[PDB]
């Protein structure tokens, strides 16, 4: 057989339709995750993905941070990612307001405006999140 | 249709010019064209390991015990023997390999000289005292039964070496 | 559907040669390999791609079992006669057992110039049956060695052919049976 | 060949299995059960009135015989034997809708029923019947046997 | 090794003319070369050793492990050379072997490499160079961690 | 259906009971899935069966090396409550997969849009992995039943 065809039928164009490429695995798996989801406001994906990188966020800093030894090791790890989660919506807001300049799809001022507002409110909830779990643990 | 074997056939190659031919070669190796043999060689070969193994036989048989010329003293078998006769003339067997060696060097080259013409045949050096060649009878005649007899030398030969060599 | 009723006879085995009662139950005549790429493999520098119009499985099977009943008969006849005591002259081939012969003449060594021997009789066997793929009429079993003279008569020659093959399939189970009772308890 | 009789089983076949086509091969497997059934039957009953003549043989009850058997050997030469039958017996594997042979025929009838069709169906539907009561009889009675302390009666 | 001096070991041809002078030290000579050819190899194993390690004095490898592995690597590289079709027409025709290897991800496989390695010299240097490179390496490798010299 | 992958064997397609002979062809799918999931997780059951029976045992637990059986209570309850959690995520992958038009049984990586066309040489990679499966099955139902009838476990002549 063959695997390996030209993307989209189109045999010029610079990809290739590879099993990870265009699989339906890849396919079905990006296509839920909520920076390709259908039917989501721009907050709502902005939110999913604070939500999961600022959860992700906390470990690094409280396990492996010069206070990991202290009794106070979560809470620094904790403030370390909220101090890496603000630089990150600053980082999300400039771009913003460069890219797009000249409520939809998420290309666009106000629709990344909303999703950096979200992706903040996400992040500052999986930080706060992780800290509660691991204070007891 | 081989006198030796009827089930296999005869050999194209094999016409029995060559002396001592029963059509016996059953794997066919006289057809041989490659790596430069060509029925030729092997007829040398028999030749030359049929005078030799008979040389070897008088050898062996030692019946005079005198050590052939005078001053080759004791009787073995046969490796003690020719470490022995090695040890006590280095000399004379020395000068007898180099004859061998010599006469070998220039059957080589006489080798490759009837490969590319057929002035030289199998077997044949030029070294008959009687020179006879004149009526094909005498000379087929005898130059079978050398090879018949030689042949019976390499058998008996083999019947020495296997004694001693076995568990 | 003869000596097996209920199966019918194989296609590819013919009820056209001595001891021929149809039995395949396993249909081992019907594989389709020719045997003789065995001996002489493949395109090897001895072969014209001939079709398998001899060798086929029937010869080799054929030349298989008289090559086994007439080595079989040999073996037993002379089982029985050296296990009444025939241990023939040498004085080293006396005081042993039959059971021991094997193993005993192997560490003598006549063991090892019988199957040099053996290694010849063989190579000259493996030729013929190259022959008769190469274009030669040889039938499975035959080296043409008939001083009886019967392939004249034409209808003698088959009756002793069959009998031959029946006596020695007979052999060679009569054979196996005397060695493995034999090994298991001692009688003559 | 059943052919629908007896009050209880007319044409038994809920599940209906032979629907898939391929009823030979049962047919054939029904016919060895029922000859096996038939013979293990015998071969329970008997052995309380009759024990055969070798010492090893004589003792051990119909439970432990297997047992006993397969260790003296003679569970083992039956097997072998068996074994070289059903090998044998090669054409019912591949070949069933394809072989002329009809399930369950071996060209053995020397009583010569078979020659007569009409004799020839009663004798198998009398076969198959027979088969089946002694495949149930042959399985109450390893079951009660194994369940009672003696299988004389059980 | 034993400390004989070397104006005292007999010279290497003196090894191969009286068989005894060479049973003092590995016993299995006495027997010759009739085991090899009966098959007893296990005879031989005074001198053809598979101890591995490191030899006490000198700090070098076994000399009877080198020998095994000579032997050996012999055996196997003569087998080896067996495997391509040549004159007869038994042996692999490496173009039919390229041709044949072929799988869903790569399309026509192996299809023309025969053509390229027989038509370039380039491309054959290429493997070449690479192959004796990581060989060279190896070596380096393998030399510092079992010392082979005495 | 008889075309699908899995047929080709010594036994050609084998249903003695009627399953597939009048079943719908969603419940053909379904049976499909159901093989292919049975036989992959028992492949992978008896490769860390394999690797637990020869001692090889993750650093993390040292003490259970011997029988599977045994190094099953080892591993804590949240342990189990993890593998759980991954298989669903995988399940919920695979229930995304299913909602896409062109899913075929077990066909996760989509190959009807991905080969150039469909080919015998794939329908017979598929039948090798329906038959490694299938055997995998009946091996790992095997090895745990005989390690729970004989306590002595695979590898001590069981
Ligand atoms: C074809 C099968 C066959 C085989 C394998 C053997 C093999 C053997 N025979 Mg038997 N033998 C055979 C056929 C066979 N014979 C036949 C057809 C006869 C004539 C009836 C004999 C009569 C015979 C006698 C009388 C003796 C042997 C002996 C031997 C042994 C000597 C082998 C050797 O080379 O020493 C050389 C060996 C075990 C001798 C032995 O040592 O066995 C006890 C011995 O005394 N054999
Ligand atoms: C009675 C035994 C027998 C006989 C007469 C032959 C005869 C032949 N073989 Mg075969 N062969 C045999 C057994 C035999 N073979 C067995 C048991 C093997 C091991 C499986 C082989 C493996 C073999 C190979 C690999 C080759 C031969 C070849 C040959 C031919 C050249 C002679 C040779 O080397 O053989 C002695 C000849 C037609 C050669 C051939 O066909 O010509 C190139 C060849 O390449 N033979
Ligand atoms: C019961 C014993 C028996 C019988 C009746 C036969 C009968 C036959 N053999 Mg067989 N044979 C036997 C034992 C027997 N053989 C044994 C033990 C050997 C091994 C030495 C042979 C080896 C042998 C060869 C090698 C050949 C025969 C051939 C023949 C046939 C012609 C020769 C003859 O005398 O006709 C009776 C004939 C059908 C020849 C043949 O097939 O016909 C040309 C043939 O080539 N036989
Ligand atoms: C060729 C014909 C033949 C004949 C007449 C017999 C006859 C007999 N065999 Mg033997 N047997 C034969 C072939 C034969 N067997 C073969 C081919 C084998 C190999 C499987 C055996 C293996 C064999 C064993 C293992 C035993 C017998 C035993 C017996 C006896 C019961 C009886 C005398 C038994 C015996 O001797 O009684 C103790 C016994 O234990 N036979
Ligand atoms: C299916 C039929 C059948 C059955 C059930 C048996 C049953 C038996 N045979 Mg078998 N046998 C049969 C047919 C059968 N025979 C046939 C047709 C032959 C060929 C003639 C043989 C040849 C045979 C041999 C060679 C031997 C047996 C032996 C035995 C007995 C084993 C006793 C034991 O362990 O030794 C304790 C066992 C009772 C063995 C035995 O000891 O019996 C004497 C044995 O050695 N049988
Ligand atoms: C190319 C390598 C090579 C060479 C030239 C020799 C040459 C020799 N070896 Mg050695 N040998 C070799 C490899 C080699 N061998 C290997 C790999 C082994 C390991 C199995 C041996 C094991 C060995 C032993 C054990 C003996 C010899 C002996 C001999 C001598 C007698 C030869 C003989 O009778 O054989 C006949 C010729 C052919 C079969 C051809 C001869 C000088 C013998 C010796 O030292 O006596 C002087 C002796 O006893 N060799
Ligand atoms: C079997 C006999 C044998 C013996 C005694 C040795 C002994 C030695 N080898 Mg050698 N070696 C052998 C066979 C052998 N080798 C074979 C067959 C290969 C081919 C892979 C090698 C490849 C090899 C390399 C690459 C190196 C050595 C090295 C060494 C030394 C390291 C110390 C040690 O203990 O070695 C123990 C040796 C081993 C544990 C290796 C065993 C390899 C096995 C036998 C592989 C067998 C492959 C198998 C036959 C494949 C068949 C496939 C075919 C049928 C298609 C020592 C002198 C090292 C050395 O000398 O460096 C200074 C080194 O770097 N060996
Ligand atoms: C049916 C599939 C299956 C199931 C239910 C289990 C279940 C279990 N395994 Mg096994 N295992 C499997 C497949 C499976 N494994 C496979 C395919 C491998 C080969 C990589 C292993 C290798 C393995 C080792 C080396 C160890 C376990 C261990 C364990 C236990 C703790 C979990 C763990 O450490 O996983 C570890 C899982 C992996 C290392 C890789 C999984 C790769 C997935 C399948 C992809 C638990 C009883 C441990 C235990 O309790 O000791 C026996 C342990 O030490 N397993
Ligand atoms: C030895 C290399 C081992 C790793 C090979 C990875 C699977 C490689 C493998 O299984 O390839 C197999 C795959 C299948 O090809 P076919 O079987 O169709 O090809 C048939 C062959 O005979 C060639 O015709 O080939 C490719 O897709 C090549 C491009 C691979 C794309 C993946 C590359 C990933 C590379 C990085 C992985 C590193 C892992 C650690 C290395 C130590
Ligand atoms: C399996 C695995 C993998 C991967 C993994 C991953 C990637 C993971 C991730 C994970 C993650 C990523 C997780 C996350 C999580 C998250 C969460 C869990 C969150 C939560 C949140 C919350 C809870 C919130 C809350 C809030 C807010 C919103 C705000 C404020 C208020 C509150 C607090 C209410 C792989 C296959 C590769 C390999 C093997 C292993």
């Amino acid at each position: 057989a063959n695997f390996i065809k030209p993307y989209n039928n189109d045999p010029f164009v610079g990809h290739l339709s590879t099993p990870v490429t265009t699989s339906a695995a890849t396919k079905a798996f990006l296509g839920n995750l909520p920076a390709y989801r259908a039917g989501l406001s721009p907050l709502l994906r902005g939110l999913e993905v604070g939500m999961a990188h600022g959860y992700l966020l906390v470990g690094p800093f409280d396990k492996l941070g010069p206070l990991r030894n202290s009794e106070i090791a979560l809470l620094s790890g904790f403030l370390s990612a909220v101090g890496l989660i603000t630089i990150l919506t600053l980082c999300l807001t400039i771009y913003g307001k460069v890219s797009f300049q000249e409520n939809k799809d998420l290309l666009t001022e106000d629709g990344w405006s909303q999703f950096t507002s979200g992706f903040l409110v996400g992040a500052f909830g999986g930080a706060g999140f992780a800290y509660l779990t691991l204070l007891n643990l | 249709a081989s006198k030796s074997l009827p089930f296999l056939p005869k050999p194209e190659k094999l016409d029995g010019s060559l002396p001592g031919d029963v059509g016996f070669d059953p794997l066919n190796l006289s057809a041989t064209d490659e790596l430069g043999l060509d029925l030729y060689w092997f007829r040398e070969a028999e030749v030359k390991h049929g005078r030799i193994a008979m040389l070897a036989v008088a050898g062996v048989l030692f019946c005079d015990q005198i050590g052939s010329l005078p001053g080759f003293p004791s009787g073995k078998d046969q490796m003690d023997l020719f470490w022995q006769v090695f040890a006590e003339k280095p000399n004379v067997v020395g000068a007898g390999v180099v004859a061998v060696s010599i006469l070998e060097f220039i059957s080589g080259i006489a080798i490759t000289a009837g490969r590319k013409d057929g002035s030289r045949e199998a077997g044949d050096f030029n070294l008959d005292p009687f020179n006879v060649r004149a009526d094909p009878a005498k000379k087929a005649t005898a130059q079978l039964q050398e090879i018949k007899n030689g042949r019976l030398a390499m058998l008996a030969s083999m019947g020495m070496i296997a004694q001693g060599m076995t568990t | 559907s003869k000596s097996i009723p209920f199966a019918p006879q194989p296609a590819a085995l013919d009820g056209s040669l001595p001891g021929d009662v149809g039995f395949d139950p396993l249909g081992l005549t019907s594989i389709d390999f020719d045997w003789a790429k065995w001996i002489v493999p493949a395109r090897a520098s001895m072969r014209k791609g001939d079709e398998p119009v001899v060798v086929d499985t029937l010869y080799w099977m054929r030349e298989a079992e008289l090559k086994h009943c007439r080595v079989a008969m040999l073996a037993v006849v002379g089982w029985l006669a050296v296990d009444m005591g025939l241990r023939l002259p040498g004085t080293k081939y006396m005081g042993l057992s039959a059971i021991s012969a094997h193993d005993a003449m192997v560490s003598g060594g006549n063991m090892v110039v019988m199957l040099h021997f053996a290694l010849l009789l063989e190579l000259i066997n493996g030729a013929a049956i190259f022959a008769a793929a190469q274009g030669s009429g040889r039938k499975p079993g035959d080296f043409c060695l008939d001083p009886l003279g019967l392939a004249k008569d034409s209808a003698k020659s088959a009756r002793y052919q069959l009998s031959e093959v029946k006596n020695g399939r007979l052999a060679m189970l009569a054979f196996s049976g005397i060695a493995t009772q034999a090994v298991l308890t001692g009688h003559s | 060949g059943a052919d629908g009789p007896e009050p209880t089983t007319k044409n038994f076949d809920p599940l209906g299995l032979a629907e898939k086509g391929d009823v030979l091969f049962y047919r054939e497997a029904e016919l060895k059960h029922c000859r096996l059934a038939m013979l293990a039957v015998v071969g329970m009953v008997v052995p309380n009135f009759v024990r055969l003549p070798g010492d090893i043989y004589q003792g051990v009850s119909v439970v432990e015989a297997h047992n006993a058997m397969v260790e003296k050997g003679p569970m083992v030469q039956l097997l072998f034997w068996l074994s070289l039958f059903e090998i044998i017996t090669a054409p019912l594997t591949w070949n069933m809708q394809a072989k002329d042979r009809e399930p369950g025929d071996f060209s053995l009838d020397p009583l010569g029923f078979c020659k007569d069709p009409e004799k020839k169906k009663r004798y198998q539907l009398s076969e198959l019947k027979n088969g089946r009561l002694a495949m149930l009889a042959f399985s109450g009675m390893i079951t009660q046997a194994v369940l009672t302390g003696h299988g004389f009666p059980y | 090794d034993a400390g004989v001096a070397p104006q005292e070991i007999p010279l290497p041809h003196e090894f191969l003319v009286n068989r005894d002078l060479i049973a003092q030290l590995y016993p299995s000579f006495s027997k010759g070369l009739v085991p090899f050819f009966s098959g007893n190899w296990s005879e031989y194993s005074d001198f053809l050793t598979f101890k591995g390690g490191v030899n006490p004095v000198t700090g070098g490898l076994w000399l009877t492990d080198t020998a095994h592995h000579h032997l050996a690597l012999a055996v196997l590289f003569i087998f080896a050379g067996h495997m391509y079709r040549t004159n007869w027409g038994i042996g692999h025709s490496m173009k039919e072997m390229l041709e044949a290897h072929k799988g869903p991800f790569t399309g026509e496989g192996h299809a023309g490499l025969y053509e390229i390695l027989t038509t370039s010299w380039h491309a054959q240097l290429a493997i070449n160079l690479a192959m004796i490179g990581s060989l060279s390496i190896i070596v380096a490798h393998h030399m510092y961690a079992m010392p082979p010299y005495p | 259906v008889k075309e699908m992958p899995g047929v080709s064997a010594p036994l050609g397609f084998f249903d003695p009971l009627g399953f597939a002979s009048k079943a719908s062809p969603e419940t053909i799918t379904k049976y499909r899935e159901s093989e292919l999931r049975h036989g992959r997780t028992a492949m992978l059951a008896v490769l860390g069966w394999a690797f637990t029976e020869a001692g090889c045992h993750l650093p993390v637990f040292p003490n259970a090396g011997t029988n599977p059986l045994a190094a099953a209570g080892q591993v804590p309850f949240w342990g189990w409550a993890q593998i759980f959690a991954f298989c669903g995520v995988i399940e919920f992958v695979q229930a995304k997969i299913r909602e896409r038009p062109g899913f075929q049984a077990g066909d996760y990586i989509g190959s009807g849009d991905l080969m150039d066309e469909g080919d015998d040489q794939w329908k017979s990679f598929q039948t090798k992995e329906l038959n490694n499966g299938r055997l995998a099955m009946l091996a790992s139902i095997g090895l745990i039943g005989q390690t729970a009838i004989f306590g002595q476990n695979i590898l001590e002549q069981s």
